[PDB]
Formats: structure tokens, C-alpha cells, sequence
């Protein structure tokens, strides 16, 4: 399990770090829907969509890479909590229109970015 | 490096014992604003209350006529790097 | 660079905790994998308590805040895994549990953030 | 740890040119089922078709009377560890 653990941590660290750099640079530009935390969910949602289709077509890939890419990169790149507090803070500011908007865009947007990365690779192959 | 401090704090309507202040919201997600007011003259107690983050005006009442007050506003805002923290104050003087 | 370490150290812990929890438990109820739910409910609790608590201690080392939030909560919580499960349910035609999974993850994590917040909030009062 | 192969694949009704098969879904998010069929004598093109993850029965049609068919069902299933992947088949033989 130690080799697995290294994949989680390496992929995660690359993910967490990327989310951090993107968030501090871009979030404050549109507080009603902080775009840094959106893009890292739209991005990792895209990545996991491609992984969905590619892993399927590559039954023999080393799991170390699959774990590092999904639980690691995508698990560390995406966030449910930062998305959560922003909505929570919007709610407490009484900015309900943007709290609700924030939820729809993140949820429906991730799925789309997933379906995107999935149906791109499908069609490629 | 986006300011959480409000700007253009001003009195827009006054009675001898009340003030109506307005400010411009900082470009962040303010949860509520804190308003504080005391007599500019020395050791009078300063008083405060909150106003919700949507509002950007606040009535101050129960003042003494022809007294100089120091009015101060700052925010409890959500930012990504700080979560819930407080802005620095913006401050004006006004005499009833 | 010291911030980098907090994200990594925190994220690694959060990612590692997400990995162990989900493997052990997701398979027990595939219509709404409970490992992925719990990490998201739990990080939400942490970020709610961290919200109320950090507000009251504006002298604390930002290192510790970043480790707990962007790091641990960022690593522990996951959006892609929640999204992937939904997508899988959606492709499988299991709409009702795709919908449920969204409500339960979003409504659930907001309720958990609010508890963590208001517990600390009510504690100090 | 949880098996992604269907169980209890069986012909539940037959004519001489068609079979209604059914199976027990495994304990995983099955995205869709694949049904394969061909003549057991190593000399017919195996055909595969899909049925949605919610169904557990399928109709195999256009068959020859009196012939031995091998019929298999496997899943394209989602799991945490592997994302999407194909399961091992469950297979039966059936004479029409
Ligand atoms: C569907 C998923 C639900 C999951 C759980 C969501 C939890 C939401 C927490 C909201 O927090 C409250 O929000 C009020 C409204 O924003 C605030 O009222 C403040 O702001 C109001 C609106 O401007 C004023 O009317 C109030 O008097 C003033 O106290 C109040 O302080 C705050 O504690
Ligand atoms: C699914 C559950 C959804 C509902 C969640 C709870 C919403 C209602 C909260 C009721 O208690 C609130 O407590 C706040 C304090 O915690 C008070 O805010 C007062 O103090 C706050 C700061 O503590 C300020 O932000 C507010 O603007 C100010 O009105 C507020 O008056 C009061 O009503
Ligand atoms: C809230 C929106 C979020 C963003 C969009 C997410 C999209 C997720 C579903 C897309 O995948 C498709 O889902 C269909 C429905 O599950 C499947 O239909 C399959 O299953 C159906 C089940 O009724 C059959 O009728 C179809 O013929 C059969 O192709 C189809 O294969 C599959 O590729
Ligand atoms: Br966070
Ligand atoms: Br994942
Ligand atoms: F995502
Ligand atoms: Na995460």
C-alpha cells in the first residue's frame, strides 16, 4: 500500500498545489462566483472525463498512474469545501441569487466537462 | 490584494440626533458591516452595531445635537485566502 | 514556499484520508458511495468550524489556516469523485440516485458547514 | 473487492429462433450490459449487443433451430478503484 500511497500524495500534492495557485490568483476577480475554484473543478472534471474513456480502452495501465491521476491529481485539484464556503458566505451575505447560481454552474458544469472529456476520447478512438 | 475596506463613506441626511450614512461596498463578498460611532471629543464610549452585507446604508440614532461624532465602518468579509476576516476601517467626522 | 508546504502537508493528509475512506467504503452502497459522501460531509464540518473559529482569532499563523483549509479540507473533499459517480449513475439510467446524490452532497455539505460554523459560533456565546 | 460479474444468467423462455435471457445484476453501478452469443461449434461469428444498466433481461433473436449457442453477459461498470472497466463474463450454453 506504500507505493499506492506515494501515487495519492504525488498526484494530490500536484493537485492541491495547482488549486491553490489558481485560486489565489483568480478567485478575487469575481467574488459572486470565484472563477479560480470553478476552473479547477471544470478542469479536473474534464480530466476525469478523459480518464473515464481512456482507462476503459487501456485495461492494462499500471494502477499507480490511475490512482495518481484520479484520487491524486483530480482528488486534490477539485474541491467540494471551497465551493461550499463560497456558497455559504454568499448565503450569509444574503446574496442568494449568486449562491444558487454558484451551485448550478459548479454541478452542471463539472458533469459537462466530464461528458466532454469522455465523449472526446470516445470519438477519437 | 483586493480591498475589503469600504470607500466613499459619507453622511447623506442628518437630523439633530440622527445620521444617515452610506458607503460604497468593497469588491469582495461582505457578510455584514460593522458601524461604530462615538463623540470625537475624548473618552465618550464608542458604540457599534451591524448592518447586513447587502445593505450599504445605515441610520445612526439617539445622538446629542451639535456634537461632533467619529463614524467608522469596516466589514466582515469572505475572501479565499482569509475565510472570514475583518477589513480595516474607513472613518469620517461629522457634527450634528 | 512555506505556504506551499502547508498545502502539500495538509492536502497530502486530506488526499490520503480520502483514499483510505473511499476504498474501504464506497463499494458498500454504489448508488451513493458513502466513502465519498463522508469525506465531503466531514471536510464541510471542518471548514464550518474553521470558519467561525478563525474569524475570532485574527492573530493566528496563516500557515495553520492554509493547512487546514486549502490543504486538509481541499485534499479531503472531492468534487470529481462526486461528479464521476453521478455521471456513472446518469449513464446507467439511474436518474433518481443521480439526483439524490447531488442533493445529498450539496445540501448535506452546506448543512455540515453550518453546524461546524454555528457550533463554534454558539460556543463563544 | 465486490464482484462485477452478473450471476444466474439463464434462458427463462425459448422459442426455436429466440431466447429470453435474464441474469442478476452485480453489486456495482453497472453502466450497461453486453450480451454475446454465437454457435458453440467454433465456427459462427460471435455477435455482441448492449442493454442498459437498469435492465436485467435481453432478447436474442434470429437464431437457428436445434443449434448449440454459447451466451455470455458481462458488464461495463463504474467502480471507485478502476473508473469504467469491463467485467469478466458469465457464460451459458443453450440448445434451441
Ligand atoms: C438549502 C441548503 C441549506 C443548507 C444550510 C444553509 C445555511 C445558511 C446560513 C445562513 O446564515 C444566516 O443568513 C442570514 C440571511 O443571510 C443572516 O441574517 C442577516 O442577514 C439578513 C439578510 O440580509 C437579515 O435580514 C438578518 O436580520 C441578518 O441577521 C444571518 O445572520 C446568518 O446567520
Ligand atoms: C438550514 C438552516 C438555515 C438557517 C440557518 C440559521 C439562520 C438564522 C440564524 C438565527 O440566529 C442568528 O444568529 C446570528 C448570529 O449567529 C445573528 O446575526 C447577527 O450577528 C451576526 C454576527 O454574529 C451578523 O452577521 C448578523 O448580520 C447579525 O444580525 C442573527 O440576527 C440571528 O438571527
Ligand atoms: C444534468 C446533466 C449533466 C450533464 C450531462 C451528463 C450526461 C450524462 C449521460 C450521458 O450518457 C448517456 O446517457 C444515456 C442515458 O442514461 C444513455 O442512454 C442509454 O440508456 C438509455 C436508458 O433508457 C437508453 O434509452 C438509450 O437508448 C441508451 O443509449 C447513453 O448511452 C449515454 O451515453
Ligand atoms: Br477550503
Ligand atoms: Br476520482
Ligand atoms: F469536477
Ligand atoms: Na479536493
Amino acid at each position: 500500500m506504500i507505493k499506492s500511497l506515494f501515487a495519492v500524495i504525488i498526484g494530490g500534492s500536484v493537485g492541491c498545489t495547482l488549486r491553490w495557485l489558481l485560486s489565489t490568483k483568480f478567485n478575487s476577480l469575481f467574488p459572486n462566483l470565484p472563477p479560480g475554484t470553478l476552473v479547477v473543478n471544470l478542469l479536473a472534471g474534464l480530466i476525469i472525463g478523459t480518464a473515464l474513456a481512456y482507462f476503459l480502452r487501456q485495461p492494462h495501465l499500471d494502477p499507480f498512474w490511475k490512482l495518481m491521476i484520479t484520487t491524486g491529481l483530480c482528488g486534490g485539484l477539485s474541491t467540494f469545501t471551497t465551493f461550499s464556503v463560497e456558497v455559504f458566505a454568499l448565503l450569509q451575505a444574503g446574496n442568494y441569487i449568486w449562491a444558487l447560481t454558484s451551485v448550478l454552474v459548479h454541478v452542471i458544469g463539472s458533469l459537462i466537462m466530464t461528458a466532454l472529456g469522455f465523449f472526446i476520447i470516445t470519438i477519437l478512438f | 490584494s483586493v480591498s475589503s475596506v469600504p470607500t466613499k463613506l459619507e453622511v447623506v441626511a442628518a437630523t439633530p440626533t440622527s445620521l444617515l450614512i452610506s458607503w460604497d461596498a468593497p469588491a469582495v463578498t461582505v457578510v455584514h458591516y460593522v458601524i461604530t460611532y462615538g463623540e470625537t471629543g475624548g473618552n465618550s464610549p464608542v458604540q457599534e452595531f451591524t448592518v447586513p452585507g447587502s445593505k450599504s446604508t445605515a441610520t445612526i440614532s439617539g445622538l446629542k445635537p451639535g456634537v461632533d461624532y467619529t463614524i467608522t465602518v469596516y466589514t466582515m468579509y469572505y475572501s479565499y485566502s482569509d475565510l472570514y476576516s475583518y477589513s480595516s476601517p474607513i472613518s469620517i467626522n461629522y457634527r450634528t
